[PDB]
């Protein structure tokens, strides 16, 4: 037997140069869209927390977001090299500077 | 007699089954001499290489009395993607000279 997995982030080139009959099926990753997911990875990489938290809650449930699990490894990691009372703010400034395209 | 050389072509849409029909008409016909050149043996090789194996393989055909070949999936000998396009130009020339060359006398 065998198994061959191929990894790709251009789907329509690969689809132009026939290189899509190949291959027997596909998958698709998707993004963090929704708010509360956004809030659930907070939770669970442990950071910001107690009324933190709250307020970036207060800020982000009216409206979306679209942002990559492998970049919100790195805004956490940015902004945290401030003071400990701007850290928020950075925060959200960054994500707004980024999350373009809702 | 009059007509010692023949050819066929067989086409249709992709994931057809067109290499398991060309297969068994070869295998029924109880010829003396039957080959297959495939493109999956020769991964890699440059324009010349892909020349001289199919030359090679075209020659041995010439030394028997009466005999078949088979050549599945042109398009991916001479390199073909839609972008461009894009092929090979030594390989085209040698299958478009080697389709018209009659063999020796009587065979
Ligand atoms: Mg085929």
């Amino acid at each position: 037997k065998l198994l061959i997995i191929g990894t790709t982030s251009r789907k329509d080139v690969l689809q132009e140069m026939e290189m899509l009959n190949a291959f027997s099926t596909t998958i698709h990753v998707p993004n963090i869209a929704t708010g509360e997911q956004l809030l659930e990875a907070l939770e669970l990489l442990g950071n910001f927390k107690d009324k933190e938290r709250t307020t970036i809650a207060q800020q982000v449930k009216g409206k979306k977001v679209w942002i990559g699990i492998k970049k919100l490894l790195m805004l956490i990691e940015m902004s945290l090299q401030m003071d400990p009372e701007y850290r928020v703010r950075k925060f959200l400034a960054l994500l707004r500077e980024e999350g373009a395209s809702p | 007699d009059r007509t010692p050389l023949v050819s066929v072509l067989l086409e249709g849409p992709p994931h057809s089954g067109k290499t398991a029909l060309a297969a068994k008409i070869a295998e029924e016909s109880n010829f003396p001499f039957i080959k297959i050149c495939s493109p999956d043996k020769m991964i890699g090789f440059s324009e010349t290489a892909k020349c001289q194996a199919m030359k090679k393989i075209f020659d041995d055909a010439y030394k028997s009395q009466l005999s078949c070949v088979v050549v599945d999936d042109i398009e991916r000998l001479l390199d073909y993607v839609p972008i461009g396009p894009r092929f090979s130009n030594l390989v085209l020339q040698a299958l478009l000279v080697l389709l018209k060359k009659a063999p020796p006398q009587g065979r």
